[PDB]
């Protein structure tokens, strides 16, 4: 645990879906996000016990997480523009071979988060950041028992599995549904676009994912889109979890398309 | 604007009001962040948020809802500009509208203060809302839509309980309609809620209009009616239990649209009251009524001829003095 007194809370930068995120400092510049949890003292054990275990990540492509105060975690700063930003505000100009670096240390990153058996639930370009340049850095990784327990779903709808949309089992989560997140992303990389552009209801898309009645039209991929990566995908994507690779195999078909 | 209220049918209170509206809106010049004076916080959302704002060159209350949204600036811009289409939405049963900005990221809708609050805090405090109160609502929700309808060619896209609004001189007014096409497009991409009022056709993406709207109103009339979100339905003993002697977003979902609408308890309600939601919640918008049939319903007949001091019964339940 972190002292409130050392954390020198300075600018409120926004909310998203389960805090508010501030710029602090705390030995160095740190960010600071003021969870929208009063909790249930076992909930406040099981947020403990996850704490331990993202405190000790360690990946060139993963933010560095500090701790916890009183509710509030405290994370490593970022100072670039997340990858939504890029993508769909600012419109950064990108290679075609810069879209598949960035495609590969995401993977390079989730491939570490899934080995050390940490599910990210919440895979978005929103909680992707470009350091430095071209260097990814993903957060907000973890923190089920911040986000929702609740058998309930949380997070951005377009990106969400479509099992963790139905929630019909107690837990839909797995790796599988994180590489179906990340194939959203994928799509954001491959089209500069959001996936059901002509769809513009929440609830909508909520049902027709759920169904299985829509899915990313992948006719929107560019047109230099290499067939390797067009597969990656459709392969991501997949409804059915069980045919959706993992991220070694994801990593590998990005090394041999990268590779030529 | 002054012209186009003749076209509207008003009562003489009705053409006062308004006419006092367009006046308060020509002290209004361009809006700046910087002119505003928050006084308090009204409510949040999912989308935004809203507070109870002074405007310091006019000195005009308003209430300012902030949307915060991730967009291309040419995006904001188109945004900006569909937003003024609402200066020229009035109408007694619509909620008024000063201006429309962007600053830190957000942007601003200020809009007509109503001091009542929606009618999902009304509905917090009252448990349940009386029959003869949901008539007077049911008119001004079915001719809000009717305004929309006619005068501006759209629909409402959002109707429920939290976009009823509601003042201390006893007007019910319609808000957070889809009169932005970009900004509809760009609040789809939004976080999961916890319930829905959206009609069957609009879940299943086939053809919609304002029918939609009256599936929206036939279930916000049930949940004022019984104190809770009808679906799913209540059982037998849970409707004694409410008027004297939890499903996740995607079941909730699949109920609309696979399972048979709910309805009014019989006896506690008229039987004109349950058959007007029954009309309303047909599930093919086909067969499901529409505007026209819908004023002329026995439910609306008798409602608009009843006596009721809405305002009254406002300050008796929240508080809001008159
Ligand atoms: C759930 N149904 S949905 O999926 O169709 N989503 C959507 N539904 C409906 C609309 C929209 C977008 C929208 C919003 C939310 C909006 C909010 C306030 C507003 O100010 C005033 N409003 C009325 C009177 C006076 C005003 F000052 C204008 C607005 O204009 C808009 O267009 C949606 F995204
Ligand atoms: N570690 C960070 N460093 C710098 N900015 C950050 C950091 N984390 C979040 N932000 C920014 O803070 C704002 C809100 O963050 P956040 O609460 O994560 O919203 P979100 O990521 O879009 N939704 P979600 O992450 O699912 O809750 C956004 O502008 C983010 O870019
Ligand atoms: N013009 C207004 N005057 C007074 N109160 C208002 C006004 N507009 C909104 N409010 C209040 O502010 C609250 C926040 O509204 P809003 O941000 O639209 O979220 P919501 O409609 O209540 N729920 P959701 O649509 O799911 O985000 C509403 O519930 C009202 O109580
Ligand atoms: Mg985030
Ligand atoms: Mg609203
Ligand atoms: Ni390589």
């Amino acid at each position: 645990e972190i002292e409130a007194s050392e954390v020198m809370l300075s600018t409120r930068i926004g909310s998203g879906s389960f805090g508010t995120v501030y710029k602090g400092k705390w030995h160095g510049d740190v960010a600071v996000k003021i969870l929208k949890v009063d909790p249930t003292p076992e909930q406040f054990q099981a947020f403990r016990n996850e704490v331990a275990v993202l405190r000790k990540t360690r990946h060139v492509n993963i933010l560095l997480f500090m701790g916890y105060m009183t509710l509030a975690i405290v994370t490593q700063w970022c100072e670039g523009s997340s990858l939504y930003k890029h993508l769909h505000v600012q419109e950064t100009k990108f290679q075609m071979f810069q879209l598949i670096d960035i495609a590969r240390q995401t993977a390079q990153g989730m491939d570490y988060l899934h080995a050390k058996n940490i599910i990210h639930r919440d895979m978005k370009s929103n909680n992707i950041f470009l350091h430095e340049g071209l260097t990814v850095k993903i957060g907000d990784f973890g923190l089920a028992t911040v986000k929702s327990q609740v058998e309930q779903p949380t997070g951005s709808v377009l990106w969400m599995a479509p099992e963790v949309i139905r929630m019909q089992d107690n837990n839909p989560f797995s790796f599988q549904s994180d590489v179906y997140s990340y194939g959203i992303v994928l799509y954001e990389l491959m089209t500069g676009e959001l996936p059901y552009s002509h769809i513009n209801n929440r609830d909508q898309i909520i049902f027709m994912v759920g169904r299985g009645y829509a899915s990313p039209d992948l006719s929107k991929l560019y047109k230099n889109c290499p067939k390797a990566m067009k597969r990656l995908v459709a392969d991501c994507v997949k409804k059915v979890k069980e045919e959706r690779p993992l991220f070694p195999q994801i990593l590998s078909s990005i090394e041999l398309l990268q590779h030529s | 604007l002054q012209k186009k209220l003749e076209e509207l049918e008003l009562d003489e209170q009705q053409r006062k009001r308004l006419e006092a509206f367009l006046t308060q809106k020509q002290k209004v010049g361009e809006l700046k962040d910087d002119d505003f004076e928050k006084i308090s916080e009204l409510g949040a959302g999912n989308g935004g948020v809203v507070f109870k704002v002074s405007h310091k060159p006019s000195g005009l209350v308003m209430a300012r809802k902030l949307i915060h949204l991730e967009i291309k600036p040419a995006i904001r811009n188109q945004i900006i500009r569909e937003l003024q289409v609402l200066h020229e939405c009035n109408s007694p049963y619509i909620v008024g509208f000063y201006g429309a900005f962007y600053s830190d990221g957000e942007i601003s809708i200020c809009m007509e203060h109503m001091d009542g609050g929606s009618l999902d805090q009304v509905l917090k405090k009252a448990g349940r809302i009386p029959e003869q109160i949901l008539g007077k609502v049911s008119i001004a929700v079915i001719k809000g839509l009717t305004y929309l309808r006619e005068k501006h060619k759209i629909m409402h896209r959002d109707v429920k309980p939290s976009n009823i609004l509601v003042n201390s001189r006893g007007e019910i007014k319609l808000c957070d309609f889809g009169v932005s096409g970009q900004l509809i497009d760009a609040m789809a991409n939004a976080f999961v809620g916890t319930r829905s009022y959206m009609s069957p056709e609009r879940l299943q993406g086939t053809h919609y209009s304002v029918q939609s709207d009256i599936w929206s109103m036939g279930l916000s009339l049930v949940e004022m009616a019984v104190g809770r979100y009808p679906i799913p339905p209540p059982d037998a003993k849970e409707l004694e239990l409410m008027f004297g002697c939890p499903m996740a977003i995607f079941e909730l979902l699949d109920y609309i649209v696979n399972e048979p609408p709910p309805k009014l308890p019989s006896g506690v309600f008229s039987l004109e009251f349950q058959d007007f939601v029954n009309k309303c919640l047909i599930k093919n918008p086909a067969e499901r009524a529409d505007l026209k049939q819908l004023m002329v319903h026995a439910f609306i007949k008798r409602s608009d001829a009843e006596e009721v001091d809405f305002a009254g019964w406002l300050c008796s339940t929240i508080g809001l003095n008159q």
